[PDB]
């Protein structure tokens, strides 16, 4: 597993080498950034089940042929299995926020996923849907001006939304 | 590898929950202690090649046995001080990137992990490494805050040598 | 699915032999009950539909804070009450099966696996589910064997909820 | 794993719809000639050693080189495998007649079975030859009119044989 | 298979190290006892038919319900007799792979491994195999070391019977 | 697992004859060189530590990019990794001498090891460059003239050489 700044020293290893100037200055841009980039970590946390569970009523209703009889998740067993796979990529967008780098939600998250749903009957492109969904919910709130101190954290949106992108180009 | 970021990630994710407020404090604390580790890295980054010159040469002075042996294995000819830089300045590098991640994960897996089992095999003794990272430690000339991320990183790996 | 032919061929071949004498009078009495059940999906089959447009009604009378909530996720506006019937209808067609199988099978996999995790998620009370289940189970105006078969699956289901 | 009620259960489920008349008419059907449905799965368990070791008898002396050696099953260990085998077919066929539905032996017996027998040496024509053997010895003593309140039993019998027969197409 | 150089070379592959000091004299022991294992395997390759052929006429002597039997199942006819020359020059055959190897190994999977699933199986007593492989211990008229090599094997195929 | 002696045995069985005059001499002529055999046996065994140390101080010497950074074997888990591989090898060609068969090295250390390497981004012509190595090294110990009863084991070196040269064009 691999954070930000052991994303470059790997890489920096594979040079034989130390970290130059600029290496260690777009380091020290991420703890400026910290104190904004653990609110985030801490809103997608905190609003954890209600984001999931809001995401998955706006897939019922985009697409509601999939959830009812005939479809790849009817049954109690799949309307579950499909709120916790959707918990799951969350938690690990959530990681990724966290460490900077992408490796966790990539390594034991995202792997084998398209062969996953190719092999159960799932779709896909109703997952990245979903994910896409979670999305829009998690970016009004992570950037909420409310009961937080007011400032710029658009790099950590954009960083945000780009994780989310991931793990839906991973299941379409 | 292992940063208290990646350390306190693997946690939660064992038990398939998101960071407990004991393990965020954790996180937190590292971002409050980076800044001096990064710096600690820039020390390293403009001067560790000339540190590890210099403790090479410290340790023909301290063990005369390494300079005045064969040829096929030991220190006597000039290529043989020349593996003596790049090792010491491998050990070096791999000490910055310690301090750029705030743990001894570059440390764990770059040199402890099947590190006896190597010298114990290639007859390098570690008594030779242990006295040449004393040296760095002690002719470095850091500050503080940035001189303790330094000695915190060097003194693991003499404890993992010893 | 868990029907006693299959839970019968499961033991069985878990055990790498054929059928125990134990296990094929179990067999044996799943088809001298058999008849009963079927003549029960049958009731259902006829009359499912309309049980479910009434006991849908019947929540909304036995607990008014359903009809006078709020739109994004209530009872109040007419497409919650086709939600309404709709899962009473699942729940009903599944109790069917239930008879025209012999055991609990269809409610175990269809219903009863991950119950209370999807209602504790979209904030759904079991108990409208309940009251709505105790309804079509004095309302349904069965005879005996067929009513036996009828009554000890709409139990389970409600033993599986509360 | 399935049996005729709840394959058409299944099937009634995927269509989010009760049993139609037809559809408990043909399974009220299976309830009238199920006491002559357990007669042949009585029977055949029975008569379970008796079938598997003369099927046995009858695929060495049709096929004596395979058995000798050189042969695929040539030595107690293999002679005994071969005998298990086919022992294993006959006891999923009779489930397959109780359950009046054929997933057992297809789930948890007859699977990867043709790309064992590839990977291991073992023909499959001579596989599917034992149990066409088995086939023809089990409807010898499943139809046999001693012992029984004689009757109709001909839409067991055709069943009971293409059981079978999935069993040896599925190693050929 | 099970030979003294594979049952030395399995166990020190267990430990993951090279053969032991009491490993290789058990291995040195093997070649000492070589040279009267493969002159008994010579015997065996000219006249271990001719032992097969009057060893199968010795059980229709000492066991009479075997000829005087039924068809389908037993040695009355002349194609039951061609069967019992054949399983017992099997064996024969094997005893003498037992002696070139120096070891049990052949008997073990080639005959001893599912032995009595298969007697138990297809009606085989192994009273006629006891008794046949008695007959051609006590009347192969051999040496000393090339008839103790034999007489092991033999009465270990015997072992495994009763 | 086989050795030389039921190796012949395998092949006896598989056409149902006992061994042959010529089949019990050239098996004969094993036990008649066997006290060589087992003095290469010890001889490796022996210098074991040697003969893999100095294999790989010639390799880092004949490709010094392999082992330095940004090559496949840099940090000291892969070093190490690189010597214990180098001692498997060579472990495996002595169980190899002692059997008088390959099977041992065939069966439990070459399989997928050209799969693993490629898996791994190891190389593979550096692998038999290194097991190259360690055959030249084996030779010379093996035999040394010197402590020992002056003979011929030609044909001992000639084999020994040759599972080395089995273990490299394994990985290559
Ligand atoms: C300097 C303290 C002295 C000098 C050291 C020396 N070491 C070797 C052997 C090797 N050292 C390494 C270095 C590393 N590879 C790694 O992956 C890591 C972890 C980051 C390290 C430190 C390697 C790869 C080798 C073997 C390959 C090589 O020959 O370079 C030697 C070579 C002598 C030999 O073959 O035994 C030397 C000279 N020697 C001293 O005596 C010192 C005091
Ligand atoms: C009627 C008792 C009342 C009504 C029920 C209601 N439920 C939901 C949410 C869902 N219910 C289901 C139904 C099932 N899917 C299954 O697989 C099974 C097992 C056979 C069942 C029972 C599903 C799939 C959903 C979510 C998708 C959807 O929106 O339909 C709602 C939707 C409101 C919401 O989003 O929370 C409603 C209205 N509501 C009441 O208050 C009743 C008393
Ligand atoms: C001689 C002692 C008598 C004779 C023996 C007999 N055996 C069978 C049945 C079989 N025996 C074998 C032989 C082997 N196959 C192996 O792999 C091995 C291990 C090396 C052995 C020994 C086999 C394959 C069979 C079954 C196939 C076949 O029919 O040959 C029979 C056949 C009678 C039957 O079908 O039951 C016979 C006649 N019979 C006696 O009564 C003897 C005293
Ligand atoms: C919901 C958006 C969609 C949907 C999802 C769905 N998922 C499953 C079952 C599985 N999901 C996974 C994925 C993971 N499991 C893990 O532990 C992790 C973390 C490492 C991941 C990423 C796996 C492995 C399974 C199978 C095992 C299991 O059952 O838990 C299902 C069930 C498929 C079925 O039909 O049985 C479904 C339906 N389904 C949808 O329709 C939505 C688009
Ligand atoms: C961007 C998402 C939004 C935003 C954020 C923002 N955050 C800060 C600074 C701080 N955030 C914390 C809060 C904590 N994070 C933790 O993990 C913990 C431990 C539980 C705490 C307490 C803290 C302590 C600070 C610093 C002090 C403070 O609160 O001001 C800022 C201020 C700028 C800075 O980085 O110092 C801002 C602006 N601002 C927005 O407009 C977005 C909605
Ligand atoms: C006899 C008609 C033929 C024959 C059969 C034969 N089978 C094996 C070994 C295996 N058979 C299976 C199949 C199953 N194992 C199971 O547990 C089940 C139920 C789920 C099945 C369907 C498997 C997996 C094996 C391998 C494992 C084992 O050894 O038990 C062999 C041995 C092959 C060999 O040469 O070693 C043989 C020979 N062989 C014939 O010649 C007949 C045509
Ligand atoms: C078709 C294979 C042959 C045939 C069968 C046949 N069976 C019956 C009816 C019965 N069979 C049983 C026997 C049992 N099966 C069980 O599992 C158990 C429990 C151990 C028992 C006792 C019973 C009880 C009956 C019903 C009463 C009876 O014996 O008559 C029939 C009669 C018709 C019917 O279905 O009622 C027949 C004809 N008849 C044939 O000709 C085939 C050879
Ligand atoms: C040294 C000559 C070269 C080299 C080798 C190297 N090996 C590995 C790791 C593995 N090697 C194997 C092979 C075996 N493992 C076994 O237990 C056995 C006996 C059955 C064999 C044959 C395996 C399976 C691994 C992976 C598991 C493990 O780590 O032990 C590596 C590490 C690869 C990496 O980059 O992580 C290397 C490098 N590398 C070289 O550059 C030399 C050419
Ligand atoms: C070929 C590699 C070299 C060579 C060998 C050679 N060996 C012998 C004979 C013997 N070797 C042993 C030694 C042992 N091997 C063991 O495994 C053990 C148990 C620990 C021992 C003691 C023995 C006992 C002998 C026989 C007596 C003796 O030492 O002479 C010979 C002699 C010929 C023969 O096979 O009898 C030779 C020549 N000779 C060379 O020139 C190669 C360098």
């Amino acid at each position: 597993m691999l954070d930000a700044f052991s994303r470059v020293v790997e890489q920096a290893d594979k040079k034989g080498a130390y970290l130059s100037n600029d290496e260690i200055n777009a380091l020290q841009a991420i703890v400026a950034d910290s104190n904004k980039r653990l609110d985030v970590v801490n809103r997608l946390t905190s609003n954890a089940s209600s984001i999931v569970a809001n995401a998955y009523r706006a897939l019922v209703a985009e697409r509601p042929q999939v959830f009812n009889p005939g479809g790849p998740c009817f049954h109690h067993r799949n309307q579950a299995a499909c709120i916790r796979d959707l918990g799951f990529i969350l938690r690990y967008v959530t990681y990724s926020v966290l460490a900077g780098d992408t490796s966790v939600m990539d390594d034991r998250c995202l792997n084998g996923l398209r062969e996953t749903y190719q092999a159960l009957g799932t779709p896909g492109d109703a997952v990245a849907s979903g994910i896409k969904k979670m999305k829009e919910a998690a970016l009004k709130i992570a950037n909420d001006p409310n009961g937080i101190t007011k400032g710029d954290c658009s790099q950590l949106m954009s960083e945000l939304a780009s994780y989310f992108d991931r793990a839906a180009a991973a299941v379409a | 590898m292992k940063t208290p970021l990646t350390e306190a990630i693997a946690a939660a994710d064992l038990r398939g929950s998101y960071l407990s407020n004991t393990e965020l404090q954790a996180v937190f604390g590292r971002f409050n202690r980076a800044r001096a580790g990064l710096e600690a890295a820039r020390a390293f980054a403009n001067n560790g090649k000339k540190w590890a010159e210099a403790a090479a040469n410290h340790v023909y002075q301290k063990f005369p046995y390494t300079t005045q042996m064969q040829g096929p294995q030991y220190a006597s000819t000039p290529e043989g001080k020349a593996k003596c830089v790049r090792d010491i300045d491998h050990y070096l590098r791999t000490i910055s990137y310690c301090c750029v991640v705030g743990g001894t994960g570059p440390l764990d897996d770059y040199v402890v992990a099947g590190l006896k089992e190597f010298n114990s095999a290639l007859g390098l003794s570690p008594s030779w490494y242990i006295a040449a990272l004393e040296f760095v430690r002690d002719n470095h000339g850091l500050t503080g805050d940035v001189a303790g991320e330094a000695n915190t990183y060097i003194n693991y790996a003499i404890n993992a040598l010893s």
